[PDB]
Formats: C-alpha cells, structure tokens, sequence
C-alpha cells in the first residue's frame, strides 16, 4: 500500500431555505433569516412608553373639557389612544383646520390647566347648556367660559393677559353662532358680535353667523373654536362687544416627544419599545409589513410581507 | 458561486458532515473517514455574522409624524401628504429589495470562495506529492495513514519526508 | 507531430458599446442594452385606458356646465385631458382652492349628475346672462341654478336635503358678487347678502362682496364656487337670504383609479399601459426622461436621458 | 476584470469566434482549427439574463399624484410640492446610477470568473499530459488529433491513455 | 549557490486608519479619505456669489420701504442673509400667508422698484404716522401709500392700471385697521369701509376691523398686508369706499437662481460654492454635517458627522 | 479579502517597502533583494481614483428650499415639512452607510485580488522550473542572479534557458 485519496467539501441540509441574488431570483441556501416583521402581538405596551387610554373621549374634547372626559384635565402621555368609538357629549363644534389643533395637543403630550383671573366687567360667567349636563344639570366646557349680557346692555369686552413666563402660552378660545335673529338680541344685546384676539404680532378677528344648523340635542347652533399661542414677553388682547366664548386660563406647551395614534387594540402589561395601531412589534428586525403608521424605535415599513436574508451557503444536497 | 467551488468543480455537498461547514472525506491504510475543518468554517461563519450584526445595529427612534390616515377628503394637502407617505414607503421597499439581492449574492460568493480556498491550501501543502484527479478530489502517491492526514488538516504536513516516494510512485 | 496547442479565449466584436462601473466611468462592453426609455410615441394611446379627450372644455368647466360643454353631461373617464387652447364661456367666476375641486373631481373619474327637487319658496329659479349664451338665447350653468326676488320681497330660505344614500354626495353651490349697490336691492332685494351651508360636523358661510370688477364679456361682477360633501346619514342645510346660488343636484363621488392631465398631444388608436403630457411611451424599460407627469404603469423619473446596462463581457479585438 | 482572465492573462479575445463566448482554438497533427464552449457560454448567459429579468418588468402601477408644475405663484405650499418631487428625482436618479454601476462591474466579473473557471477546468483534465505555455494557452505533449481535442471538449479525456508518451516528451 | 527563493508580498504601515464594511465593521486599512464635511470656515464667502447683508432689515421690512431700510432700494442680491437683530420700525402691521410673500420676493432676487402713476381722485395722498419717522418728521412705507378722505368726503375711488409690459408684475397693497369707532368716520369718512382688488383671473376683496391692539410704538391699530401679480396684457383694478393703502408702483418679477437665508454669521472675502447658516463648506466632500440649511454647489447633508472610505489594502504589520 | 491573499497565504505586508504596493523579495548568488511591481500598483491606484473620482464628480446645485425651521407652532402644515425633511435625510444617511460599506469591501476584494494575480502571473512565467513553498514564495532549482530575477520582474523569463538544469535539481 503506497497511496491516499484526499477529497474536500462543504456540509449539506435536507431543507434548505429560498432567497433572492442579483442574479437568480429563487435559489436554496443551507439558512436564513427574517428581516422584515410581518405578525405583532396584537396588543399595545406600555412599560417602555407611557401610553394614556383615550377611552370614549377624542384629544380636542378632552382639552375643551367636556363633561364625560373629566379625567383627563391634569394628564398627561407619551402616546395618546382616540378609539374610533368616541363621542363629543356637549354643546355642538367645529373647528377650521382641525387637525393643527389636534396635532399641537398631541405635540405638546400633556393637558395641565393654569387658571387665570380674568377682568370680565359687566358680563355674566358660567354660562351652560342643557346638551352638555356635566352629571345632570346644565354646564359647559370647563377649560372654556360662555358670557352673556348681564341685564339690560352688553358692555364692549377688554382683557389683557401678559406673558411673563418663559414659554409659549396655548388659549383655547372661540365664537358663538345664534340659532335665529331674536337670540342674538336676547343672549348678546348688541345686534352685530364680534371677537378680535390679537398679540403683538398678529391678529385674529372673526364674525358669528345668526341661523339654523341640523339638531344636536337639542340645538340648531354651533360655536367655532380657535386659538391663540403668546411669546415670553408678548401680550394677550381681547376685543369683543358680543358672542364671546372667553377663557379660563391656558396650556403650557412644551417641546416634548409625544403623540397620538387612531387604534382600537388593547393596551396591557408588556415590554416593547416600538408601537402601531395593532399592539407593539419587536424592534430586533430592520424593516416591517404591519403598519405604515409607527411610534417609537420601529423599524421602517415596506411593501413587501417577506425578505429573506441567506445566513449560509448554497445547499446542494446528495442525490 | 463565482469561484467554482460550490456547485461547480465540487460535485455537491455533505449531509453526513454535521460538525462543520467545510472539511476533509479520505481513504487510507486506515480505512477510511470524515473531518470538518474549523478554521475555513469559523471564518464563513464570522463574515456572515458580521453582516447580521451591521443589519440587526439600529433601528431609529422617532415619535409625532404626519397623519397617514384620513376619514372626510380635504383636497389638496392631503394628497400631498399621502404622495409623501407613498414616496417614502417606495423608496425604502426598494433599499430593502436591493439591499437583500447584494447581500445574498455576496453570500453565496465568499461561501463558494472560502471552499476554493481550502482546496489550494491544501494543494500547497502537498506540493508534487499528490496529483488532482478531478472534482475537488486529490490522489496522493504515497503511505500516509490518519495520523499523515491529521498533519494535513492542522496545516503541518512536511511533504519532504514523502517526497522520494511519492515521485517514485508517479512516474515509473 | 508529437505534441499539439490548446488555447483558450473568448469571443469579441468590432462595434462594442460603453458603460459605467463602480471603478471605470467609460468602459467598453462587447454588448448592452437600453434602461432609460428617453423616446416616445409622440400621441396618447387610448385602448389600454379610457382617455377623453376635453378639447376646448377644461375639467371645471364641464363640471359646472357651460354652454359649449354640453357633450360632457354624464360621460366619465380613466384620464381626462385639458387643453392648453381652452376657455370659460360662461359667467364669470372664481374658484377659493380651486386645485382641491380639480383633484377630487378628477379622483372621482365621472360627471353622472343625479338632480334633485328642493323645495324653493317665494323665489323665481332659472336665472340667466347675456355672457353665458346656450345656442342663442341667454342661459346659465345646467348644474347650478341662480335664485333671484320673486316680486317685491326676498324671504329668507330654509331647505334640507337628506342622505339616505350610502355614499357621499358633493354638492357644487356658490354666491353672487353684484357690480353696485344698486343692483343688490334690485336683483335680490335684501340689502345685506349672505350664504350658510351648514352639516352636523362643519359650516361654511360665506359673505358676498359689491364691487366692480374687469371687464369679463359685459359682466363687471363674479361668482365664487364652493362646495360640501354629504356623509351617508348626514343631513345638508342651507341658510341664505339673498345671493344664493343654489345647487341643481349632486355628483356621485367613488374612489376610483382616475385623474387629470393637461397635454396638447393627439389621441390616436394604439395601446401602451403609460401616458405622459406628450404621449405614450413603452413601460418595458425601468426608467424614462420623457416627463416628470406620469399615469399608469410607468418607470420612474430620473435626470439621466441614458443608462447602458452591461448585458456581456469586456471587449477586446485583435490588432 | 478582477479574476485576470479577460484583458488580463489571455491577450484579446477573436472576433472570428462567432458560435459562442468562451472556447478553443488549437494546432495538432490533422491542422489548426476553431471551436466554441456552449456549458461555459451558457452559464455566463444565464447570470446576465438572470440580472435582466430583477430589474426589467417591475415597473409600479402610479395613478393620481400632486401637481408638479404650476402656472401661479402660491409661496409657501407649492414650494413643498416642487420639493418633494425634487426629492423623489434625486434619490431615485442616484439609485439608478448606483444599480447600474454594481450591476456592470459585477456583469465583468462573472464574465471573466467564466473564462477563468473554463481554464482550470481545462488544466484539471490534462492533469501530468501538458504544461502552462502562458497566454492561456496549453502545450500539450502528445499527438492529439481532433478525436483527443473533441473528447476534451466534451469533458471526456483521459490522462492516463496519453501519460507514457505525454511524461517521457516532458522529462527527456 | 544553485537554488532561489522568490517570494511575493504587499506593503503595510504604521498606524492604519479602521473603516466599515459589509462584514467588518471596524478593519483597519493602510489608508482612507474623509467623505463628510465636518468642518466649516467660521463665514460666508460672498464672491462666488453676490452675498448681500440685510444688517437690521428683514426682506420684508425692506420690501414694504422701512424708514431704516432706505438703502435697499434698488440693491439686487443671489443670498439675502436676514439677522436675528432685525427690527421693524414702522407702522404695526402683519401679513397672512407671510411666509409665501418671503419666498416669492427671495426667489425673485430684485428689489428694483418701477413706480407708476395712479389716479387717486378725490383723496390725499402721503398719508404717515409717528410710530414711523423718516429722520424725524411723520413717514411711512415708501412703496405703500396711505390714502385718507378729502375734506368733508371720502369718494369711492376705483383705478385701472394696465400692464402693457412683457412680464409678471408684483403690485404690494394693504387694508387700514383703525382702533376705535371715531377712527372709522374720522378719517375715512364712511362708515363701513372696504378694499377689493380684482385681476381678470381672481379676485380679493377684504373687510377691515375696528378694535384695540396691543401698544405698538404708540399704535393701537393694524396693517394687513397683501399682493397681487399681474401676468402680461391682464389689467389691474382696485375698488374701495375706505381703508385702502395704495400701491405706489410695482416690483419687477424674474425666475432668478436667489433665495434668503437667516444667519448671524461674519460675511467677510473668500471664495466658496456652498453656503450655510455657519458659514461656506468647501464642496469636495460628498456629504456634510455642518448643517441641514444649505445654498449653492453643497454637499448632501446626513446624520453621520464621519464616513471614511478606503484608499488602500488591508494593513498587517510585522509582529 | 475574499481572494484569501492579502492576510491569507501570504502572512503579512512589508513596511519596508516604500516604493510601491506589491512587489518581490529574493535571496540568489548575488545576495538578497527587494523589487517593486509597478503594473500591479498601477492597476490598483487606477481602480481607486476611479472610485474616488466616480464618488466626487457632482454636487448637485440647489437654491430656494423650502424652510427647515421654525419659531412658532403652526400645526399641520408644518409637521409635514418637517417630516418631508426628516424622511430626505434618513434615506441620503443610508445611501451614504450604505456606499461606504460597498465600496470599501470592494477596495479590500480587488486590492486582494490583484495581490493573487501577480502570483499566477509569476508562476505561470516559472513554467517547470519551479515549486510553490507556501508562504508566497517560489522555490527556483536553478542559479538566478539579478539578471535573471530582473528578466521575471521586467515579463521577460524563458523557462527553456533553465529548465534543463533546474528540471534535473527537482528530481534527483
Ligand atoms: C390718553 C389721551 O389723552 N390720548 C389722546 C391720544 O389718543 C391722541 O393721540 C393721537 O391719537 C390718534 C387716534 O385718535 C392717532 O393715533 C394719533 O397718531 C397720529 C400719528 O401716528 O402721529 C397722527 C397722524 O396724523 C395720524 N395719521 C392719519 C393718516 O390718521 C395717525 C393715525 O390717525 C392713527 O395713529 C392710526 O391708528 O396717528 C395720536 O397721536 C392725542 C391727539 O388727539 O390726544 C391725546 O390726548
Ligand atoms: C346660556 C343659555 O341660556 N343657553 C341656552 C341655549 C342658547 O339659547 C342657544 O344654544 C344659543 O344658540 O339653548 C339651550 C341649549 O343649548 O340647551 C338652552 C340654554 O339655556
Ligand atoms: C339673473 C339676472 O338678474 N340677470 C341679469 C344680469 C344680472 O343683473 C347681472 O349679471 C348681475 O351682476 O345682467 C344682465 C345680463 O347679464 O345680460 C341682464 C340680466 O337680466
Ligand atoms: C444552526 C444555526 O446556526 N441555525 C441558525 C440560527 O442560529 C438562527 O436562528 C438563524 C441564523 O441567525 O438561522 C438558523
Ligand atoms: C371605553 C369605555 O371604557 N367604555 C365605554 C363602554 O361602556 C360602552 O359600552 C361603549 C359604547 O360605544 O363605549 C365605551
Ligand atoms: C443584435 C444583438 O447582438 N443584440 C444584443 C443581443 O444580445 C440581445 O438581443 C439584446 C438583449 O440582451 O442585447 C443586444
Ligand atoms: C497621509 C496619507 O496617508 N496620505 C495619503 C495620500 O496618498 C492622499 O492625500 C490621500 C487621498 O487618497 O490618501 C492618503
Ligand atoms: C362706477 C365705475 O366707475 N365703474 C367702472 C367700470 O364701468 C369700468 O369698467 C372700470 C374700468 O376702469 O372702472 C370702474
């Protein structure tokens, strides 16, 4: 005996898993791994982030302050919940540009009140509605305040609220809007209302509009809501003569990591650092096929439900 | 791949051969046997760890971003904000599509290369003791039971000591 | 002969063709082929989708119901096309967002108008102009309906119109600007003019304006367009009192595949899957420099007019 | 090429070769003659169409989008929308440009990979029967008609029938 | 000697600099070159391009002709530079839409004024304020013009000014907010007073607001800025009973290659094609992370403040 | 990289040599020498410059944008240029990772791979004459002053001139 027979190779496996190259568009490599998160858990976490359960209430009800959303006047979150089965339970509102409103609340991650004194000479305060009964009689948005004349006349209204904080002050304000002609007689005195909040900078000025809307509990009228953000240093200015739906106080803004989100998934113990409208995912992976709509250290969501990224050689198996 | 190795020049793959990703198949005096090599392996293995590690590193942390939903229809700023959303969705499907095609494609090759190379770190070894028969399979001329072909594997095979009986052995 | 040659080689060519790398920025190739699809047919194809061609009307105009856009009562489309030679013959009028209306009238891809009976009392509908001619005589907009006094005094109007359609309903209303002072208390008695359009979740109110205006074929004054969308179970409402211009009925909407383009190319019979302002082009390369404005099945647009893709091996010829 | 096959070790490729890619010409006792390979020719053919296919074909079904040219000037809003698609064709035009780029430096690489593996697999048939002339070319040290030349081309040539005469025209 | 030993190797060094790859993220080659711009020069260089300083005055300040903005009248810019010290030394006025009016008067790149004479009939002109001195005595905006009523009567003024010119003309116009009831019928004589510029393809009428502002320099009142641009053969036509500011003239239009920039950084002599917010960045480098603001031939900006790319082997020393 | 040459089978690189990128070493009759090889540097410098040129032939000029900040909150309109903002520079960061990594990874492969070629160039020049040690280095059986290892160097060998001397040192 005077000779040996030295071969090389590589290993095989019976199931070898398909990928995509360059060139081959489906070849079998011995493994692999997934990149992009397709399930979830099917519930929100809220160890890693502090998610706040909007319950029935929507973000711009609970800043108003309607009554059945009473809870949610000193709160605040990181990520805010509004359930699709929410419902605005006082007196009927709209709002030109909405969703601006709706994203500085959301922005700002936080509903804390301070209250300030205004000087409302010659006007009756608290004015309240039987569509808004905050636990059974009359009432109306708490952050917010109804006037009306007190008496016989309507004295032309002049407040001012100067911003010696460092930081931006948020009124939520707004204007009435009188179902017929004799109400706007009855309420306001004074024919033609009016409201003009203005800072140093800027001016806003708006005009109530006396006739019938569709019923909501009872009442054919409606009452535009607004706002006004003031500077360190700068200064509030209120000049109505009628129809003014006045302020309590303001919000403080802050330049906070927070949001809100439109899901109707359940919101239990768990840890997971990235959140969708369909509960928490894992984060491990790079890319995802749950949803577009992300809040938290997620991964960035693609079209595609699969990539499978080759963790070893090709397979070629015995035959 | 690329090199040839893999299904190439070498037949196919191993199934018996669990302790490793790449190695030795001999027949001797000492009948015959199997070894995995550990260092061609441990190398594959930390490139292709490597790449997990450089895909699976971040994953970036952001909060409020734009509404990607709507219920009523605006008009003009919220097509606008849906071509954004539908923009960027498009553009990184297709950072991950491309990304995954490289990445493979690379795999595949510095896999079959890693085969090739064990195969001429082994021809060098031997130097004109052994000739190559074909499909990955060298024929060495001379005596070298399991404890020869163990100084194969480790990298010490001192092909002078074989060297007079091997040459003796290839051409008479 | 004892011995004999064996060389190995590859193959070559005379006319090879460039290409760039990630090392070389000009290197020549034996082969390659075309991924910029800079060409074009240079006419719209129109088996594929169904392309209508607008001619002298633009979208809006349709829309509303001029006189010389009477082909365009009920017809819908795929991709409409506005012409660059086309005009408003008709009252004179302007739009407040007009790029909102376009794009959802657009989206919608249809112009079916189903009418409906409002119960208008104490004013004369079927106002004309003598600037809006329909064959001779003088006429208005077919899908609005200009309300005017009814003898000695104009009432105030008060109709509903309820959706009891599942889908939602656009209402295209507006409102009268008269040339003088003159002319408000003589067309619609009223002195001050207004206009209240108002569902459950929102309200518009306009406000109209006495003034001269340009010369715009005999008419010195305008009509501002608007419009409100109507949810299923949702109720609308108007509240005027002068100025009205009233809505004759509804336009169906449907989220559909369609949209609008402005070209002046010809429309001839072929078939291609993609449509640019100046034709149709093939979609078999991935990318394309014709135009930015693209519709169907298309291939991206990037600043390059070539791209030559490596479909061979490096080329090298003989001496 | 990074193998240093194609304008590397092999001079220039023949424009006369007009049946395939890759293959042989030789000189031997019954002439000089031409031959194209069509295994190796077929692999490399593969590859590229195997490319052609990824990149052609996917184009993106895109109906209404946002205004990109405008006849007014409206400042703040129309500035985004001019941005946002300016945004859009910059990053697929760059996308474009770096596809195109690794697609043809790996189109040469796989290319001359070919060449280099139709070499060795050349080499690994006439084991101790022919030596490295340079060029790519081989001398072969035995009389070989076209008979041995169509059995190597087939992949079929037998060393040892041709190793007596082969090994004593080497070392004489 | 009979033998020779012939070995083959690569150079290596001292001390390597480490890069990132697909697999190694930290593998040390001989050599490697910075590919972000971290560095800046401290300044803007203002040869490359035509860098004009605006000192005190924003663009709009010296659009509008601030008394402290007298010397940018004519003067034409590629980077206008706005400060963070700026002021506005005039009557107090605001602007909806303000940013847009920035844009337009940035894009355009000229502030060259081509003055026109209007009819006004009926109404003194030069109308000016304490709270705008031009040296000492009463001013105003130098391209606006105050117009109040003559005598015992303010006419309701309407004046058509043509463009017979061959490009867009920029006409800069406003409406008066007076502070009080008196205000309205002292100065302008009627009662309700009103503004309505009108073109052949829109129209923009506007309502004025009597109220009390904030103390701005002594003034209790506002100035609604406004524009209109006027395309070739399309006429200009203004029509009011009170509270108009006139326009003086119009500004010249052009698709420049300008635009403003807000910065606080020395603007001194050197050469650079790239500008920022600190200052010029030489433009060899691919990337930068000095900032995401940017004007001229610049770099890309990203979130990495250094990528190195390998200009060499990998390195190995000798043990 | 890949090619297993550079930190592979041959050990490691030469501070000492200052004049070029790869180059040979050698010990004969007329002592112990070091040479450059100037074509091996000259093919990778090319490569590299050509990267470094591809990267930097174009910085795209931009003027008007649209406004990157802000003083006060305004709402919806400004969350989406801040996120349109956001998303462009999260897709150039990657595209910038992203570059690097490939291109560097592709610095070490051809960098590598020409290290290779130069050896296959010399072996193939060799002929018979010669065995591969391992390590990188030759083993020439015959006397090679610096004439002779010059004419290796310059691609000028001819084996025939050594072969029969060193073809009878191998065997013997
Ligand atoms: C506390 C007190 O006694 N106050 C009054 C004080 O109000 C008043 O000062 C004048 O007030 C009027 C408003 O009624 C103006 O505001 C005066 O400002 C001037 C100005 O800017 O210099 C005069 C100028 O001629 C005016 N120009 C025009 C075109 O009208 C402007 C203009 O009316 C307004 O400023 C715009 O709102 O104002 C201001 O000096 C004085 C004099 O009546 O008496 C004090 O007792
Ligand atoms: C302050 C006040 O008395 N508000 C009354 C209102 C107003 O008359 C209308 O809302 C104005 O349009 O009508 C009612 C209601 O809302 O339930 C009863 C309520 O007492
Ligand atoms: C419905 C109506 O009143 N039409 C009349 C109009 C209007 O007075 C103005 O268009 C309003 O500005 O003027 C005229 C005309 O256009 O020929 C006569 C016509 O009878
Ligand atoms: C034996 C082995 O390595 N199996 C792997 C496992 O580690 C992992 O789940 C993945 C690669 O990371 O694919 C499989
Ligand atoms: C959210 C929550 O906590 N409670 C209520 C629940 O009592 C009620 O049945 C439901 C009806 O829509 O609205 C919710
Ligand atoms: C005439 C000719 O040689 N054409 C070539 C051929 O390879 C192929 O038809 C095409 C698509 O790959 O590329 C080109
Ligand atoms: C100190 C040093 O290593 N300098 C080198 C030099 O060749 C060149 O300036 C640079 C750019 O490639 O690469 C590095
Ligand atoms: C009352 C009045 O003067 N109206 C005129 C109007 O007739 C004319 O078309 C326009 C052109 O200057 O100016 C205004």
């Amino acid at each position: 005996n005077n000779t040996a027979t030295l071969c090389l190779g590589h290993h095989a496996v019976a199931n070898g898993t398909l990928v995509k190259t360059i060139t081959d568009d489906q070849i079998e490599v011995t493994n692999a791994t997934e990149l992009v998160q397709s399930i979830s858990i099917g519930k929100i976490c809220n160890n890693s982030y502090r998610v706040l359960d909007g319950r029935n209430c929507t973000l711009i009800d609970a800043m108003l302050g309607d009554p059945h959303c009473d809870d949610f006047q000193y709160e605040n979150w990181d990520l805010f919940i509004e359930r699709s089965s929410a419902f605005s339970n006082c007196y009927p509102y709209d709002i030109p540009d909405y969703a601006s409103l709706r994203s500085i609340v959301a922005s700002s991650g936080t509903l804390e009140f301070t209250a300030e004194g205004f000087t409302w000479t010659g006007v009756t305060q608290n004015g309240g509605s039987g569509a808004c009964k905050r636990g059974s009689a009359d009432s109306f948005f708490s952050r917010l305040n109804w006037l009306t004349k007190s008496g016989n006349s309507y004295p032309i209204l002049n407040v001012t609220m100067p911003n010696n904080k460092n930081f931006d002050k948020l009124y939520i304000w707004g204007i009435h809007h009188p179902s017929s002609n004799k109400e706007q007689t009855k309420l306001y005195i004074q024919e033609s209302g009016r409201v003009t909040v203005s800072t140093e900078r800027s001016q806003q000025t708006v005009i109530p509009n006396i006739g019938s809307r569709p019923w909501v509990r009872g009442q054919s009228g409606r009452i535009s809501i607004y706002w006004t953000i003031v500077k360190p240093g700068d200064i509030l200015m209120i000049n109505s003569n009628g129809n003014l739906v006045a302020p309590r106080g303001y919000f403080k803004l802050r330049t906070g990591k927070s949001s809100v989100m439109r899901s109707d998934a359940l919101i239990d113990t768990c840890v997971s650092e990235c959140i969708t409208p369909n509960g928490s995912i894992p984060n491990d992976k790079p890319f995802q096929n749950v949803n577009k709509i992300t809040y938290g250290k997620c991964p960035k969501y693609i079209r595609q439900n699969t990539l499978k990224l080759a963790t070893g050689m090709r397979n070629v198996p015995e035959k | 791949g690329i090199f040839g190795a893999i299904a190439g020049f070498i037949e196919n793959g191993w199934e018996g051969m669990v302790d490793g990703w790449y190695g030795f198949r001999y027949q001797n005096s000492e009948g015959t046997g199997q070894a995995a090599d550990l260092k061609s392996t441990q190398a594959a293995i930390d490139q292709i760890n490597g790449k997990l590690n450089r895909v699976i590193e971040r994953t970036n942390e952001k909060f409020h971003q734009i509404e990607k939903e709507f219920s009523e229809v605006e008009g003009r700023i919220q097509d606008l904000e849906k071509y954004v959303e539908d923009t960027k969705i498009d553009l990184w499907s297709y950072n991950a599509e491309l990304l995954v095609a490289l990445e493979n494609q690379h795999t595949i090759d510095l896999t079959d290369a890693e085969m090739n190379k064990l195969f001429e770190k082994t021809r060098r070894q031997l130097r004109e003791n052994a000739e190559d028969m074909g499909g990955g399979c060298f024929k060495i001329y001379h005596k070298c039971d399991n404890a020869c072909i163990g100084s194969i594997r480790n990298g010490t095979y001192d092909h002078y000591i074989y060297r007079d009986e091997a040459l003796n052995n290839r051409f008479q």
